[PDB]
C-alpha cells in the first residue's frame, strides 16, 4: 500500500520561514514525481510546484517563483530501498498564507497521466500571526 | 457460379503490431582494435554490408514516438553492458583510509579557495609486514572533513564499495547497429515533415538500422543526427507542462572543451597484482578547463528556434530564457564525458535573453569530477583514472531539451529552461523513426475454383 | 491560461435522485477530472480521463462530455454523497460546485 | 523485348497494391522467413522462436486439403453473410491489410471448418479404397 | 436436432474406448504436440527436444507412401502369422494401449518392409514416366 | 497448532566497512519468558484414537 | 572467561538478506511439451496397484 506522513500544525510569525517534511513509504521513491498543492478558505486549490527525485529536479509555479525551495533524501541501503523523503521550504511569509498544504501523488496506471493525484497526505494547517 | 469457394494463400504480405527482442550488431573496423578493448564486441556479429532498404509505395502506417518500444531494452542494454564492462577489473577496499590533506603549492588568494588538494596516507605494500607511506592530488568534490589537525576521508567510504575502471578499456561511442530477427520487419517514415505523431504516408521497411552512436549528456545532446530543412521541436501534449520539449535543429553548432593542466599519473601497488592510478606532478600553471563556442550562430540558431516556436503559442508572444532552477549537481550543469574523463560545465551565460514580438566567443567554467554515479543506482560507484597531457575535443551540438515553466495568473510571457531529467530521452532522439512489426502469412480469401475428387 | 466555468453548483435535493453538475473550459481538446471533498476530510479521486474510475468508486459515479462541455451524473443518492465537488483540467483549478439535503 | 517492366521488389513490395497483382508473387515473401555470453541465450530462443512459429503453420496447412501446394482451393462454399462485397471489387480494389480488418471478426470458424471437411473427406475416400 | 450427442474429448480422451471410435478424432491427438538464470537451458533443451522429435517422426513417415495423409494405405499384405485375430473382433473389442503389447514383438521389421516397398514403387513409376 | 515466541527483540545495526551492514540482537523490553507451543487435549487424544482404530 | 563462536572452526558463514522472505507459496508443477501427468482419484488408494480412475 501507499503511504504519506506530513508533519505537525505551525503557527508562525510574519516573515518568517517553515519546513515541511512529507514521508514518503510503500513503493519504489526512485520512480515517482511528488507535488506539493496549496487550499486556502474562498480561494479553491493553488498548484505550487512538482519534484522528480531521481535527480532532484523541480519546477515551481511562476507567481510563486523566489520565495520556495523543494529539496529530497533518498534512501541508501539495500535493505529498504522504498522510503524516501520530501522536503519543501517556504520563506518571505505574509499573513494571507494561512492555509492548508498538501503533498501528493499521482495514480500508477496505463493511461494515468499526470495531474490527477491518487494518493494524499492527511494535510498540514499553517497560521501566520 | 455464385457457390464461391474458400481459397488459402500462403505468404499473403500482412503484418501486425507487436514486441520482441532484437538484435546487436556493428562494423568489421570495431574487431580490429582487439581484445575486447571497446565494448559491443563480446555480443557483436559485424554487419553485412550494403544491407537492403526497399522502398514502398501507397501504403500508409501510424507511428508514435511516446509510447514505443525497445527504447526501454536499450535503456537496459547499455546499463547490462555497462556492469559486464567491470567485474573483470579491481576493486578499491583499501584505500578508504584516514587522509593526511593540505593546499598545494600555489600563491593563493584568500578568498579564492583550492580546487586540488593534496593528502598522504598508508599503504599496504606487496607483502602483508612493510606498510609505506605515499601521496597524491585529489578534487575537492571527493573529499569531506572527518570530524589542532585536518583531517579528510572519501566521499562514497561510508555507503559502498568503490570500483576502479581498467585503463584498457575506452569510453568512445562507435556506431551499433540493431536488427530483427528472422519473422519481423522495422519500418522507417521516410517523411520530410513528421512531428512525432500520426500517420506517415512515404514509408519504407528495412532489416537493420542505421548508425547509432550512444553518448551521454544531460543537456545539449551531442554527435547526433540533425534534420533536413527546418527546426522541428516536439513534445507529447504540449499544454501539458509535465512533458520535455525536444528540439532538433538544422545546422550544427561547432563547440570546443579543454583541459589545459598538464597531468603525470604514478603507478601505486596495492598488493599481489593490484595496479592504483594516483595523480602526480603538475608540470604548469593552475588554469581552469573550460568550453567555447562562437557567438553568431549560436544567436542565429536561437532566432531560428524563436521563429519555429511561435507557431505553437500564437505570434504576439514574449518569449524568453533562464538558467536551470536548481537540484543535484549533474542536471543543472551540463555534463559529458570527453578523451575518458568526465567534464560537468556550467550553462548559465547561454541560456539568458529575451525576444520581442516583432568573432567573439562565449567561454563557460567547468569543473571536473573523478568519482561518477551514473543511473543512481543504490551501491554502484566507480572511480576513473586520470590520463596525460593538455586535453581537448570538437563536438557538433545539434538538439535541446527544454521544459516549460507551470505559469498561472496572466501572464503573456513563456519563459523556457534546460532540463535534463532522464538518460532515456537522449535515445528517444534517435527512435523517433522506427517501429517493429510481425509478419503474418496464410490470408484466405474467396473465388471460383473448386478441388476435384 | 486555461479558466474552467462550474455550472449550477448550488444544488439541494434529496436522496434517492439523480442530479449531475456541469463544467466549461475556456480551451478543448483536454481531458476531464472530478474530485469529491467531504467535510473535515482529505478529497478523493473520482474521474480521470473524462470517463475512467478509480479504486473504491461504485459506478453510479458517471463522467461524460465532449470538446469543452463536461457533465457528471449521479444516479441512486445515497447521504455519503453529499459533498463538495471540484472540476480539473491541468494545474487550473475550478471553484466548485455544493451538494446538499433537501 | 522488353525495355522497361516491373521487375519485383524485396519481400512486401507489392503489400501495397491490389490483391490481383499481388498474388502473382508469394514465393519472395516465402523465402525471406527462415533465416534470412549471456547473450547466446537470448539468441537461441530467438531462433526456436522462429522455428517454432514456422512448423506451426507447417502444421496447420498440413491438417487441410493442401500439404505443400502453397496455393489451394477445397470444397467450403463461401457465405456472403461474412463479407457482402462483390467478387468484381475486390480482386481489383482492395489490399490485403485493407482486407484482414474487414475479415476480422469471422476467423477461428472456418478454419474448423476446413479441418471437419478434410476429415469426412479422407474418411470417405478411404471407404472409396476400402472397397477398392 | 441434436438433444444430446458425444461432442468431443480432451487429447487421449477417447484412448479408453475402441479403436474405432477412436479413430473419428485424431487431430486432437495430433494438435496438442508442438506448443501447446540457468533455467533457461532447461527450458530451451526441453524445447528443441520436442521439435527433435516431431521432426524424426515427420521425416519417418515422409519415406513411406504418405506425406501429409494423415491416414494411409499401402502394399504390404498383412502376414497373419503376427497378429492372429479375426477381423471382426478388433474394431471392436480392442484398445490401442492393449493392442500394442500384442504387437509389440513384431516392429522394426514392417518399417523396413514400408521402406523397400516404397522405394520399388518409386523406381518402378519413376521408369513408367521415362518410357512416357 | 500455536506456536509463540513472548520477547520483545530490538534489532541493532553495526557496520563492518564500506557498505556492509550486520545486525545484532539489543536490548530486551519484558521479562524473558520461554518460546512454546499449544496445542488442544480432545482433539488430540481423539485423533490418536482415530488412527489406532 | 571468553567464548567464540561454533562454526568459526570449520567453515565461513553467511548472512542472509532480510529483505528475502522465508514463507512457501504454491509451486506448480507442468510438463513439456509432448507428456502428460496422470492422477490417481481414486479415494482408497493405499500407494501401490492399479486404480480404476
Ligand atoms: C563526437 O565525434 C567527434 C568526431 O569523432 C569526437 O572527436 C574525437 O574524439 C576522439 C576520442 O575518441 C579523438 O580521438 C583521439 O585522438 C587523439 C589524437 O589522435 C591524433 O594523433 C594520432 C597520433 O599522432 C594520429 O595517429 C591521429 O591520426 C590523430 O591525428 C589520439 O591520441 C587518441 O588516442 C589515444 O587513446 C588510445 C586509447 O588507448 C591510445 O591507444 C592512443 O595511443 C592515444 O593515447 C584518440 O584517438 C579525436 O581526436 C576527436 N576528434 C576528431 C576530429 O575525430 C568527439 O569526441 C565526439 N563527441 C564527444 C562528446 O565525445
Ligand atoms: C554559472 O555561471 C554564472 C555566470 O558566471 C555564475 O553567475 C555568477 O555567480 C556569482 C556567484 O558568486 C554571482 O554573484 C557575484 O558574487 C560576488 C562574490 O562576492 C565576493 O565579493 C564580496 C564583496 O563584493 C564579498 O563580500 C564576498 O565574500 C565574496 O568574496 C559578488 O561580490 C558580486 O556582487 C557584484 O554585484 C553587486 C551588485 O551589482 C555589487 O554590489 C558588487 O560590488 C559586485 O559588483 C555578485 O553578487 C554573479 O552575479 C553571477 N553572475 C552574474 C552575471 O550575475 C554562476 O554562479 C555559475 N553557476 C554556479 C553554480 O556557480
Ligand atoms: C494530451 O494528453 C492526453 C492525455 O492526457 C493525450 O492522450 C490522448 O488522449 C485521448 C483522450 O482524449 C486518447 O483517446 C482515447 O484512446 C483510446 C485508445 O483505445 C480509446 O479507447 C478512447 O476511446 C474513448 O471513447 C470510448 C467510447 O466508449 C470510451 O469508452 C473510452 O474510455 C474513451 O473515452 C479514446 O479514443 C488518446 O489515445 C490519447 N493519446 C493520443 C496519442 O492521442 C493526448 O495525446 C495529448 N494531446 C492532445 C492534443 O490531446
Ligand atoms: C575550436 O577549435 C578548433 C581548433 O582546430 C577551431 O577549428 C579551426 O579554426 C580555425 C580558425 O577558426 C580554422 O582556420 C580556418 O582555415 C580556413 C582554411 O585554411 C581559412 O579559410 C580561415 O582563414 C584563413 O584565411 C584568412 C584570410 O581569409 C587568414 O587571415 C587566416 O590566417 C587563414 O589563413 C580559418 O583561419 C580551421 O580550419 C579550424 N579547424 C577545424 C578542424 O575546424 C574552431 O574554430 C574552434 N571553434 C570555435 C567556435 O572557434
Ligand atoms: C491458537 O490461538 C488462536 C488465537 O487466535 C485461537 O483461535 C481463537 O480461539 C478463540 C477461542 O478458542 C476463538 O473464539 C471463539 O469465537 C467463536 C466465534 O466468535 C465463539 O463461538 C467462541 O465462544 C464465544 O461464545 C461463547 C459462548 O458460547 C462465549 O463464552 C465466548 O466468550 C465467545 O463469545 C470462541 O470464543 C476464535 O475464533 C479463534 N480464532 C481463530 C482465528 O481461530 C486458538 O483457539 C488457539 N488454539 C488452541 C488449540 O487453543
Ligand atoms: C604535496 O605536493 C608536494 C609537491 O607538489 C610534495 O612535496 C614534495 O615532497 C617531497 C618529499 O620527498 C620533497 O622532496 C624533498 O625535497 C628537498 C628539497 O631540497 C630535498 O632536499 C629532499 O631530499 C627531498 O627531495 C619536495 O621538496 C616536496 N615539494 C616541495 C615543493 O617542497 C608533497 O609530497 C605533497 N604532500 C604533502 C605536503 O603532504
Ligand atoms: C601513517 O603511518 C605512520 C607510521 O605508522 C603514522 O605515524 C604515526 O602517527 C601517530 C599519530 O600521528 C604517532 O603517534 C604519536 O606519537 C608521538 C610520539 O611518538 C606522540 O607525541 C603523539 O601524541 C602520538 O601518540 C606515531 O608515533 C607515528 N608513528 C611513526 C612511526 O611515525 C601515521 O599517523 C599514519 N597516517 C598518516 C595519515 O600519516
Ligand atoms: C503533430 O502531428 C499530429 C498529426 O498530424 C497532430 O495531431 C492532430 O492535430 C490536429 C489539430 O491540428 C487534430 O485535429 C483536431 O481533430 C478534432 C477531431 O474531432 C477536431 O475536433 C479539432 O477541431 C481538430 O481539427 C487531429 O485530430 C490530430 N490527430 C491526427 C491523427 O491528425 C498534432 O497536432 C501535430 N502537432 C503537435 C505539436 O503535436
Ligand atoms: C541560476 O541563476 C541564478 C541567478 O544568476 C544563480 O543564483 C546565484 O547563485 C549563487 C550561488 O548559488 C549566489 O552566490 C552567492 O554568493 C555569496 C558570496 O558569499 C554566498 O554567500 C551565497 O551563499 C551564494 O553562494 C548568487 O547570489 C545568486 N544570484 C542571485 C542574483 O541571487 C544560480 O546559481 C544559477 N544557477 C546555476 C546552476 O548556476
Ligand atoms: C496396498 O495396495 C496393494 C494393491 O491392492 C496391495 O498389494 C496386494 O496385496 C495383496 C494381499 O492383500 C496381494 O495378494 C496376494 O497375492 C499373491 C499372489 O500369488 C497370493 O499368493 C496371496 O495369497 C495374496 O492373495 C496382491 O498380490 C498385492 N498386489 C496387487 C498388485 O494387488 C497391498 O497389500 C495394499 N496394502 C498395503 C498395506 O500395502
Ligand atoms: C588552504 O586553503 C584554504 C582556503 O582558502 C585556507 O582557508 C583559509 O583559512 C584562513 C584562516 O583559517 C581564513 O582566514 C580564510 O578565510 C580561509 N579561506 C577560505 C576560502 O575560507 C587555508 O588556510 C589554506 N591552508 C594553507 C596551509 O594554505
Ligand atoms: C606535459 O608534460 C610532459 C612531461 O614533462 C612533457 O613531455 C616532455 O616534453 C619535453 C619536450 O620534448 C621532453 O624533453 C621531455 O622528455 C618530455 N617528458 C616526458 C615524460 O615525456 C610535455 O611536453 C608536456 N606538454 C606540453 C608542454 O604541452
Ligand atoms: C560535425 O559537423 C561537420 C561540419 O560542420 C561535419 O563535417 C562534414 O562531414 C561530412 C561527412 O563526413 C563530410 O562529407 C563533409 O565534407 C564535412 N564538412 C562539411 C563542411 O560538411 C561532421 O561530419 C559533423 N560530425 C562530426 C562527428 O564531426
Ligand atoms: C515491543 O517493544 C517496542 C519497543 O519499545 C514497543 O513499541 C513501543 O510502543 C509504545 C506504545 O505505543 C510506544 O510509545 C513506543 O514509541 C514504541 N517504541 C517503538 C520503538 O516503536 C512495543 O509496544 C513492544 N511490544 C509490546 C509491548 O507488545
Ligand atoms: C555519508 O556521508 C555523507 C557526508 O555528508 C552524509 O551526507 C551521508 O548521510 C552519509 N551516509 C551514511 C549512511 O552515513
Ligand atoms: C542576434 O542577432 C541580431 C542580428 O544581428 C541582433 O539584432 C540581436 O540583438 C542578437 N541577439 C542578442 C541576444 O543580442
Ligand atoms: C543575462 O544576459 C546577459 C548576457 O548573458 C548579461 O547581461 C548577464 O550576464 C546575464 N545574466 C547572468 C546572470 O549571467
Ligand atoms: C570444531 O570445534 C568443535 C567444538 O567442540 C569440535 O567438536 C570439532 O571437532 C572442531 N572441528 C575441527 C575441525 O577442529
Amino acid at each position: 500500500q501507499v503511504q504519506l506522513v506530513q508533519s505537525g500544525a505551525v503557527i508562525k510569525t510574519p516573515g518568517s520561514s517553515v519546513k515541511i517534511s512529507c514521508r514518503a513509504s510503500g513503493y519504489n521513491f526512485r520512480d515517482y514525481s511528488i507535488h506539493w498543492v496549496r487550499l486556502i478558505p474562498d480561494k479553491g486549490f493553488e498548484w505550487i510546484g512538482w519534484i522528480k527525485p531521481l535527480w532532484g529536479a523541480v519546477s515551481y509555479a511562476r507567481q510563486l517563483q523566489g520565495r520556495v525551495s523543494m529539496t529530497r533524501q533518498l534512501s541508501q541501503d539495500p535493505d529498504d530501498p522504498d522510503w524516501g523523503v520530501a522536503y519543501m521550504e517556504f520563506s518571505g511569509l505574509t499573513p494571507a498564507d494561512t492555509a492548508e498544504y498538501f503533498c501528493v501523488r499521482r495514480g500508477s496506471c496505463d493511461y494515468c497521466g499526470d495531474f490527477p493525484w491518487q494518493y494524499w497526505c492527511q494535510g498540514t494547517v499553517v497560521v501566520v500571526s | 457460379a455464385e457457390n464461391l469457394w474458400v481459397t488459402v494463400y500462403y505468404g499473403v504480405p500482412v503484418w501486425k503490431d507487436a514486441e520482441t527482442t532484437l538484435f546487436c550488431a556493428s562494423d568489421a573496423k570495431a574487431y580490429e582494435t582487439e581484445k575486447h578493448n571497446v565494448w559491443a564486441t563480446h555480443a557483436c556479429v559485424p554487419t553485412d554490408p550494403n544491407p537492403q532498404e526497399i522502398h514502398l509505395e501507397n501504403v500508409t502506417e501510424e507511428f508514435n514516438m511516446w509510447k514505443n518500444n525497445m527504447v526501454e531494452q536499450m535503456h537496459t542494454d547499455i546499463i547490462s553492458l555497462w556492469d559486464q564492462s567491470l567485474k573483470p577489473c579491481v576493486k578499491l577496499t583499501p584505500l578508504c583510509v584516514t587522509l593526511q590533506c593540505t593546499n598545494v603549492t600555489n600563491n593563493i588568494t584568500d578568498d579564492m579557495r583550492g580546487e586540488l588538494k593534496n593528502c598522504s596516507f598508508n599503504m599496504t605494500t606487496e607483502l602483508r609486514d612493510k606498510k609505506q607511506k605515499v601521496y597524491s592530488l585529489f578534487y575537492r568534490l571527493d573529499v569531506v572533513q572527518i570530524n589542532s589537525n585536518k583531517e579528510y576521508r572519501l566521499i562514497n567510504c561510508n555507503t559502498s564499495a568503490i570500483t576502479q575502471a581498467c585503463p584498457k578499456v575506452s569510453f568512445e561511442p562507435i556506431p551499433i547497429h540493431y536488427c530483427a530477427p528472422a519473422g519481423f520487419a522495422i519500418l522507417k517514415c521516410k517523411d520530410k515533415k513528421f512531428n512525432g505523431t500520426g500517420p506517415c504516408p512515404s514509408v519504407s521497411t528495412v532489416q537493420c538500422t542505421h548508425g547509432i552512436k550512444p553518448v551521454v549528456s544531460t543537456q545539449l545532446l551531442l554527435n547526433g543526427s540533425l534534420a533536413e530543412e527546418e527546426v522541428m521541436i516536439r513534445s507529447e501534449n504540449i499544454t501539458n507542462n509535465a512533458k520535455n520539449i525536444l528540439v532538433q535543429f538544422n545546422t550544427p553548432v561547432q563547440i570546443n572543451c579543454t583541459r589545459p593542466n598538464n597531468n603525470t599519473r604514478k603507478s601505486i601497488r596495492i598488493g599481489p597484482g593490484q595496479a592504483f592510478y594516483a595523480t602526480g606532478d603538475i608540470i604548469g600553471d593552475i588554469r581552469q578547463a573550460h568550453c567555447n563556442v562562437s557567438k553568431a550562430t549560436w544567436n542565429e540558431t536561437l532566432g531560428k528556434v524563436v521563429k519555429q516556436l511561435r507557431k505553437h503559442f500564437g505570434n504576439n508572444t514574449i518569449i524568453r530564457f533562464a538558467n536551470s532552477s536548481g537540484g543535484d549537481l549533474e542536471v543543472t550543469t551540463h555534463s559529458f564525458n570527453c578523451g575518458g574523463e568526465f567534464f560537468y560545465c556550467n550553462t548559465s551565460g547561454l541560456f539568458n535573453s529575451t525576444w520581442i514580438s516583432n568573432n567573439d566567443s562565449i567561454t563557460l567554467p567547468c569543473r571536473i569530477k573523478q568519482i561518477i554515479n551514473m543511473w543512481q543506482r543504490i551501491g554502484q560507484a566507480m572511480y576513473a583514472p586520470p590520463i596525460q597531457g593538455v586535453i581537448r575535443c570538437v563536438s557538433n551540438i545539434t538538439g535541446l531539451i527544454l521544459t516549460r515553466d507551470g505559469g498561472s495568473t496572466n501572464s503573456t510571457t513563456e519563459t523556457f529552461r534546460p532540463g535534463g531529467g532522464d538518460m532515456r530521452d537522449n535515445w528517444r532522439s534517435e527512435l523517433y523513426k522506427y517501429k517493429v512489426v510481425k509478419i503474418e502469412p496464410l490470408g484466405v480469401a474467396p473465388t471460383r475454383c473448386k478441388r476435384r475428387v | 491560461e486555461i479558466v474552467l466555468t462550474q455550472s449550477p453548483g448550488i444544488l439541494s435535493l434529496s436522496p434517492g435522485e439523480t442530479a449531475t453538475l456541469f463544467c466549461k473550459a475556456s480551451q478543448g481538446g483536454n481531458a476531464m477530472t472530478w474530485y469529491q471533498k467531504r467535510r473535515g476530510q482529505v478529497p478523493r479521486l473520482l474521474i480521470y480521463d473524462t470517463s475512467r474510475r478509480a479504486s473504491g468508486v461504485p459506478d453510479r459515479f458517471v463522467g461524460s462530455g465532449s470538446g469543452t462541455d463536461f457533465f457528471l451524473t449521479i444516479n441512486k443518492l445515497d447521504r455519503e454523497d453529499f459533498a463538495v465537488y471540484y472540476c480539473q483540467q491541468f494545474e487550473f483549478f475550478g471553484l466548485g460546485s455544493e451538494l446538499e439535503v433537501h | 523485348a522488353v525495355g522497361i517492366g516491373a521487375v519485383f521488389l524485396g519481400f512486401l513490395g507489392a503489400a501495397g497494391s491490389t490483391m490481383g497483382a499481388a498474388s502473382m508473387t508469394l514465393t519472395v515473401q516465402a523465402r525471406n522467413l527462415l533465416s534470412g555470453t549471456v547473450w547466446g541465450i537470448k539468441q537461441l530462443q530467438a531462433r526456436v522462436l522462429a522455428v517454432e512459429r514456422y512448423l506451426r503453420d507447417q502444421q496447420l496447412l498440413g491438417i487441410w486439403g493442401c500439404s505443400g501446394k502453397l496455393i489451394c482451393c477445397t470444397n467450403v462454399p463461401w457465405n456472403s453473410s461474412w463479407s457482402n462485397r462483390n467478387l468484381s471489387e475486390i480482386w481489383d480494389n482492395m489490399t490485403w491489410l485493407q482486407w484482414d480488418k474487414e475479415i476480422s471478426n469471422y476467423t477461428q470458424i472456418i478454419y474448423g471448418l476446413l479441418e471437419e471437411s478434410q476429415n469426412q473427406q479422407e474418411k470417405n475416400e478411404q471407404d472409396l479404397l476400402a472397397l477398392d
